[PDB]
């Protein structure tokens, strides 16, 4: 799931015709174009920054892991962080941040959560489920042996405790294969990270078309600005600029409303994002096909360069 | 007692709260002052020229020949259009994300304030209670009631009982034991009782599930021996 | 005096290595605040660090209850 | 089947798709 986009912010006047005496002072007459641009893009940045701490940051405290990892046969060494690497990911979070990779005015604000601090609030939500169950996302955190809380979730989905304690091994050694086919899985796939490329992708090439609608004419003698304040008379040279500057007015406006769109199809996903968070990893969901096909018992976090990928067991 | 005593300390403390907090009703008012700044925005734009000698008409038709006006006035048009254009855009959008929001809160009607929710920080943080329902000049407000636990305590635990050869397994809680004795307690409460047969269930010897113990099972028509 | 950030340099406000839930946001991690008399620049604490004591066979069980109101708008 | 897994409502000749089998009580035999 993405979960937000590159938060971008533009100057208008140099963008329109990069500080330019003449045309500044025939710009100014339009009325206030800029500040409504620059204001709809503030609040897209804003939101794109409070979309990312709604759906990672909810957890109270950063909870540890133990230094003793053994959980009754259960290998959680593929989702667990990695020490070694200075990354601090898990081999899955380091494999999905290999697998999705990639002016005049126009600039890239960075995110305000660096991808250290989202995969230490990953760590924390994957620490809390494994040693406290679902207790530590309605208050205080109850540790609790993690077959126990296995046999608990099997009574949640309608089968007797004991069929989990006769079985433990199988059901350990099931797990294992599944969580290590999974890594192979992500890999193997050609566009399982399709999702977040689309995004970069459209990103990039609004930019790119932002940029490159510069050289157009728009009806006027030329393109460059030197050249008709050069060898023309102010006279013509006013209305000659004229049709550049409305132009490319209405390539900014256009692009500022293809932006404000995006940004609300973006801002819904996160709210997807966040209740699947609150449900599936905080709690046993029973509500089907929600939190994956079958029976839910857990499911457990992962960061993504723009997202969150979940892993429903 | 205590649970009303502590639901009225809490009603009691929300209206102290809502005062206190500054930013507490920012949706609605960033509601508010946005449907203003676009007002304010149109009306003011008005005062442009978009080029032309003036922006008030009739100077425009008083001081110029009709063939040039037609022209000169053209120029208003168009940027008097695109404004009132861009003004319906950023309704629609804004429009839509209203929508959303109510659905949002007519969701949260039905399945808080009409029912008990199990969805986990839907109804509010903590085990979802019941809600309450209050207007507001453009929005909705709801108090959700929640149950917190607290005062924890830490105990041995086992997955089940071996007696006579065969396990016990619990038909709702867990074996908890206070150092020297086992006892049976609900999960989200401590209240030890005595292991008996009405409260475990059995399933096979005591031989295949990890972490058995060894203990005693009361069954309360042996005593009896009547 | 004169900080160098990944979100660009910040005048006027003196780095600490001490770290708090930050209020202003500035980017990249970085945050200001005003201490009371200077204006500081810091890195985000994401809460307190709780090491829940996790064995084979310890469980916890709580002895009482606390109910609360929580408002939404 | 025991008495312990099952509950009794009514007489059977309502239920359509009833069948004859025996219930068995745990008490009897040992009668304490």
């Amino acid at each position: 799931l993405p979960v937000s986009m590159t938060k971008t912010s533009v100057d208008c006047t140099m963008y329109i015709c990069g500080d330019s005496t003449e045309c500044s002072n025939l710009l100014l007459q339009y009325g206030s174009f800029c500040t409504q641009l620059k204001r709809a893009l503030t609040g897209i940045a804003v939101e794109q920054d409070k979309n990312t701490q709604e759906v990672f940051a909810q957890v109270k405290q950063i909870y540890k892991t133990p230094p003793i990892k053994y959980f009754g046969g259960f290998n959680f060494s593929q989702i667990l962080p990695d020490p070694s690497k200075p990354s601090k990911r898990s081999p899955i979070e380091d494999l999905l941040f290999n697998k999705v990779t990639l002016f005049n005015g126009l600039t890239v604000l960075p995110p305000l959560l660096t991808d250290e601090m989202i995969a230490q609030y990953t760590s924390a939500l994957l620490a809390g489920t494994i040693t406290s169950g679902w207790t530590f996302g309605a208050g205080p955190a109850l540790q609790i042996p993690f077959p126990m809380q296995m046999a608990y979730r099997f009574n949640g989905i309608g089968v007797t405790q004991n069929v989990l304690y006769e079985n433990q091994k199988l059901i350990a050694n099931q797990f294992n294969s599944a969580i290590g086919k999974i890594q192979d899985s992500l890999s193997s796939t050609p566009s399982a990270l399709g999702k977040l490329q689309d995004v970069v992708n459209h990103n990039a090439q609004a930019l790119n078309t932002l940029v490159k609608q510069l050289s157009s004419k728009f009806g006027a003698i030329s393109s460059v600005l030197n050249d008709i304040l050069s060898r023309l008379d102010p006279p013509e040279a006013e209305v000659q600029i004229d049709r550049l500057i409305t132009g490319r007015l209405q390539s900014l406006q256009t692009y500022v409303t293809q932006q404000l769109i995006r940004a609300a199809e973006i801002r819904a996903s996160a709210n997807l994002a966040a209740t699947k968070m609150s449900e599936c990893v905080l709690g046993q969901s029973k509500r089907v096909d929600f939190c994956g096909k079958g029976y839910h018992l857990m499911s457990f976090p992962q960061s993504a360069p723009h997202g969150v990928v979940f892993l429903h067991v | 007692k205590l649970i009303a005593n502590q639901f009225n300390s809490a009603i009691g403390k929300i209206q102290d709260s809502l005062s206190s907090t500054p930013s507490a009703l920012g949706k609605l008012q960033d509601v508010v002052n946005h449907n203003a700044q676009a007002l304010n925005t149109l009306v003011k734009q008005l005062s442009s020229k978009f080029g032309a000698i003036s922006s008030v008409l009739n100077d425009i038709l008083s001081r110029l020949d009709p063939p040039e006006a037609e022209v000169q006035i053209d120029r208003l048009i168009t940027g008097r259009l695109q404004s009132l254009q861009t003004y319906v855009t950023q309704q629609l959008i804004r429009a839509a994300e209203i929508r959303a929001s109510a659905n949002l809160a007519a969701t949260k009607m039905s399945e808080c304030v009409l029912g008990q929710s199990k969805r986990v920080d839907f109804c509010g943080k903590g085990y979802h209670l019941m809600s309450f329902p209050q207007s507001a000049p453009h929005g909705v407000v709801f108090l959700h009631v929640t149950y917190v636990p607290a005062q924890e305590k830490n105990f041995t635990t086992a997955p089940a009982i071996c007696h006579d050869g065969k396990a016990h397994f619990p038909r709702e809680g867990v074996f908890v034991s206070n150092g020297t004795h086992w006892f049976v307690t609900q999960r989200n409460f401590y209240e030890p009782q005595i292991i008996t047969t009405d409260n475990t269930f059995v399933s096979g010897n005591c031989d295949v599930v990890i972490g058995i113990v060894n203990n005693t099972v009361y069954d309360p028509l042996q005593p009896e021996l009547d | 005096n004169v900080f160098q950030t990944r979100a660009g340099c910040l005048i006027g406000a003196e780095y600490v290595n001490s770290s708090y839930e930050c209020d202003i946001p500035i980017g990249a991690g970085i945050c200001a605040s005003y201490q009371t008399q200077s204006i500081i620049a810091y890195t985000m604490s994401l809460g307190a660090e709780n090491s829940v004591a996790y064995s084979n066979n310890s469980i916890a069980i709580p002895t009482n209850f606390t109910i609360s109101v929580t408002t939404e708008i």
